[PDB]
């Protein structure tokens, strides 16, 4: 039962730094090679960094070479990613994965991911605006200009669920997030 | 560098079908190619290694083939767990790279989008900005062209699109296009339209309003 | 089962060949040799021959005798010429290292 | 009769001292020379006989598994500088069978086999010293590798090292042993296999290469072979020497293993006689009158020395005749002339090359020849030892009265 649990991550600014932690358990950590992979929002998987068993051998993708630092701590069976000098296009999910060179079997096991996003923005609460309908019909809400990221559909408290659609937030040119949530309700209310 | 190119990028499939995703290498990579499955929001889990070795725990529906440059993943009868996106990844160069992906989504009959239009709300007006929303509700074939017209002027570069994943009960998509203008640029035109095009519509359907 | 032949009386400067009948028990794959028995003195080593056929001799005999074998017929052969008072002896053969009981020999005196 | 001359000589101090110095010469001739020592050749012949036996049959010997004779799912343990098929390594990589009799050899036994074989081959290569020498050392180094998932034949528990990745362990239990463990990662630069593996290096310093030390290693080699008794499968060259049987157990060579085991037993006792010769040095002489009944206390020791030398020579002859192929029959002769006394290299002693398998490569013929040559050149020395044995014994009896 190989297991990789990830911590840290969070919200960075352009320039400056974040850190990623990956704590391994259920295998002999100092015999396997490890790799950091990241996935931008709509995109594919990019291998960022590889570190050997001993932790003395280190390889980086051009996209990140002189800007991050991979390290491992074989006594507490932990792997670390030091993201200095940050840029907006490093916004992605970050994955630590075990490379299985004994079997020759690729990325055997992966962590759950931890979220990274960098923006000049500062935490602002949403502004919710009614989407009333005109003369079955549909209405909803519009949560606009926020930066936290996690927002909750709240407008029913557990009543109506089969007609709600909350849309994936979208990053506006302002550095703020916008989202709409629509409902199919009757024709009279 | 070695670039892996998958084909197709997307696929609509059915439970009980035989699905085939191919993958191609720029250079010869011998047999060092793996396949991963990735379901929304979670990490990819490995399915196939060495081009043809079925990672343990993985059901036998899955299977690999190929050598050198042209490789192929096969699922012999799609099951509900299998709807996800699939990546090939080569283990031959100094740093491994993946393919762009193949999304397999559940196929379904054609359904027209029932189109709704929503005007700006009084509060947002005297704050300085305006947001016009266009809802496309429960359509299927996914390809959609949504164009904005104000006073019949084709608008560009100021609307942004966002689509849900297939409905867990309907297998249908839902799209929200949002047009943002300043309040200054907003109170000078009167007609606001949203024009939807789709296989499910004989004629493009338009929902509009006036100030 | 080991005995000799060809020993006899000859003048100084003469010739004669001496022959040793050994069984393969002694012979096959074993080094063979020839020995002296003079009155009043002990058994002295004379010559030897390897299964592979390498000869070598003693100084009292250097340059005069020639030892030979027959791997088909388990036979040892010694040719003696240029005889001296010192060849007065009973001549015996044996394997090297020796078997405990010896043959009877043949008398050569000069 | 010849007993008249024996007493006439037994009371002549010139005739006795001549024999005593004859004994020092033949003693030093036996235990201080090499080229010219039947004893030396016979110890060498025993050693090289064992060594050659494994060179002939190792490549065909089945071995595999995990740590304590346990079956393995996917283990490949490769020992270096071993006579493999087409190779200078042997590859134990048999899976899903537990090692044992008439089956694959455990990695636990192959380690004992291998270490003794490496110590021998190095020692042979340096050159066995004269039997007088007991202070010779040899440094020995050998490596093996482990690859494949779940192979624990290289773990910190197998090797005893502080950590499999980069660790080291040193032992001084009298002789120093350093073990060191190195992991090569699947994606390491230079890694041709593209598979992680573990290389173990063993460095032994101060290993004795005396006759008894090396004759003991030869016994570890042949006895591990015979006791594990693994299954084997020969691959006869087409048009080369044919082996029989083609498959079976290594014990199935009862004729060959016995011959080698007695040759080792004979040379061990042969070596055990050197201590006798050393303790009865025959160099002091023995101006006054001399009568046997009173001043002849050297007789016991002069007899012990001469008799030791004689048994050493007879044992030397026995070692050779246990293996001399002219005296062998049937399969055992087939084994010896076709394989054991051959070298398929393209070759100093202890040289493992890709073609060493299925041939002895232990100079077995040349040592058999060198043994014969030595004995034919012991003609004078041998008579003089018995002549000295006859004199010393007649003086032991005069001394009793």
């Amino acid at each position: 039962q190989v297991q990789l649990v990830q911590s840290g991550g969070g919200i960075g600014q352009p320039g400056g730094s974040l850190r990623l932690a990956c704590e391994a358990s259920g295998f002999t950590f100092n015999l396997f090679e490890m790799a950091w992979v990241r996935q931008a929002p709509g995109q594919s998987l990019e291998v960022i960094s590889y570190i050997g068993s001993s932790g003395s051998t280190t390889r980086y993708a051009d996209s990140v070479k002189g800007r991050f630092i991979v390290s491992r701590d074989n006594d507490k069976e932990s792997m670390f990613l030091q993201l200095n000098s940050l840029r907006v296009d490093d916004t992605a999910t970050y994955f630590c994965a075990r490379l299985n060179g004994w079997a020759g079997s690729g990325l055997d096991h992966w962590g759950q991911g931890t979220l990274v996003a960098v923006s000049s923005a500062s935490t602002k609460g949403p502004s919710v605006f009614p989407l009333a309908p005109s003369s079955t019909a549909a209405l909803g809400c519009l949560v606009k200009d926020y930066f936290p990221e996690p927002v909750t559909v709240s407008w029913n408290s557990g009543a109506l669920t089969s007609g709600v659609h909350t849309f994936p937030a979208v990053l506006q040119s302002s550095g703020l997030y916008s989202l709409s949530s629509v409902v199919t309700v009757p024709s009279s209310s | 560098d070695i670039q892996m190119t998958q084909s197709p990028s997307s696929l609509s499939a059915s439970v009980g079908d035989r699905v085939t995703i191919t993958c191609r290498a720029s250079q010869s990579i011998s047999s060092y190619l793996n396949w991963y499955q990735q379901k929304p929001g979670k990490a990819p889990k490995l399915l196939i290694y060495a081009a043809s070795s079925l990672q343990s725990g993985v059901p036998s529906r899955f299977s690999g083939s190929g050598s050198g440059t042209d490789f192929t993943l096969t699922i012999s009868s799609l099951q509900p767990e299998d709807f996800a996106t699939y990546y090939c990844q080569q283990s031959y160069s100094t740093l491994w790279t993946f393919g762009q992906g193949t999304k397999v989504e559940i196929k379904r009959t054609v359904a027209a989008p029932s189109v709704f239009i929503f005007p700006p709300s009084d509060e947002q007006l005297k704050s300085g900005t305006a947001s016009v929303v266009c809802l496309l509700n429960n359509f299927y074939p996914r390809e959609a062209k949504v164009q904005w017209k104000v006073d019949n002027a084709l608008q560009s570069g100021n609307s942004q699109e966002s689509v849900t994943e297939q409905d867990s009960k309907d297998s249908t998509y839902s799209l929200s296009s949002t047009l943002t203008l300043s309040k200054a640029d907003y109170e000078k035109h009167k007609v606001y339209a949203c024009e939807v095009t789709h296989q499910g519509l004989s004629s493009p359907v338009t929902k509009s309003f006036n100030r | 089962q080991l005995q000799e032949s060809g020993g006899g009386l000859v003048q100084p400067g003469g010739s004669l060949r001496l022959s040793c009948a050994a069984s393969g028990s002694i012979f096959s794959g074993n080094v063979m040799g020839w020995y002296r028995q003079a009155p009043g003195k002990l058994r002295e080593w004379v010559a030897a021959i390897t299964p592979q056929g390498v000869p070598n001799y003693a100084d009292s005999v250097k340059g005069r005798f020639t030892i030979s074998r027959d791997n088909a017929k388990n036979m040892l052969y010694l040719q003696m010429s240029s005889l001296k008072p010192e060849d007065t002896a009973l001549y015996y053969c044996n394997r090297l290292p020796n078997y405990r009981s010896w043959g009877q020999g043949t008398q050569v005196t000069v | 009769s010849t007993l008249n001359t024996l007493i006439k000589l037994s009371a002549d101090p010139s005739a006795i001292n001549a024999a005593r110095e004859n004994l020092g010469a033949s003693a030093k001739n036996l235990i201080g020379d090499t080229k010219n020592s039947p004893a030396y050749q016979a110890v060498l012949l025993a050693i090289n006989a064992a060594v050659g036996f494994w060179n002939v049959l190792g490549y065909a010997t089945q071995c595999g598994g995990n740590a304590n004779g346990q079956e393995s799912t996917s283990s490949t343990t490769i020992f270096n500088n071993e006579p493999g098929y087409r190779s200078t390594s042997i590859t134990c990589s048999l899976n899903r069978y537990k090692p044992g009799y008439y089956g694959p050899m455990s990695i636990e036994n192959f380690k004992k086999l291998n270490e003794a074989y490496q110590i021998l081959q190095t020692a042979l290569n340096k050159g066995l010293p004269a039997l007088k020498e007991n202070n010779g050392t040899v440094s020995v180094t050998y490596t093996y590798t482990c690859s494949g998932e779940g192979n624990d034949n290289c773990s910190k528990k197998a090797t005893g090292v502080s950590d499999q990745n980069g660790g080291t362990k040193t032992k001084t239990q009298t002789v120093t042993t350093t073990i060191s463990s190195k992991v090569v990662d699947s994606q390491a630069k230079g890694n041709t296999t593209r598979v992680s593996y573990t290389e173990i290096t063993n460095k032994l310093d101060g290993v004795p290469d005396s006759a008894q030390a090396l004759l003991a290693q030869a016994s570890t080699l042949i006895n591990t072979i015979n006791t594990a008794c693994p299954y084997f499968s020969v691959t006869n060259k087409s048009g080369g020497p044919q082996m029989e049987p083609t498959r079976g157990k290594l014990c199935g060579f009862t004729e060959e293993i016995s011959a080698i085991q007695k040759m080792i037993t004979d040379a061990q006792e042969l070596v055990n006689q050197t201590s006798v010769i050393n303790e009865h040095e025959q160099s002091t002489p023995v101006g006054k009158p001399f009568n046997p009944f009173t001043d002849a206390s050297f007789a016991q020791g002069m007899l012990a020395n001469a008799s030791a030398q004689a048994k050493m020579l007879n044992l030397a002859h026995q070692v050779g005749q246990t293996i001399n192929p002219d005296n062998l029959t049937g399969t055992f002769k087939n084994f010896v002339t076709g394989f054991l006394a051959t070298c398929n290299n393209k070759s100093p002693p202890g040289t493992v090359t890709t073609q060493t398998f299925a041939s002895g490569c232990a100079y077995v013929e040349q040592t058999i020849t060198n043994l014969n040559n030595s004995i034919a050149h012991f003609g004078t020395q041998e008579q003089q030892i018995q002549q000295a044995e006859n004199i010393a014994d007649t003086l032991v009896n005069f001394g009793s009265h």
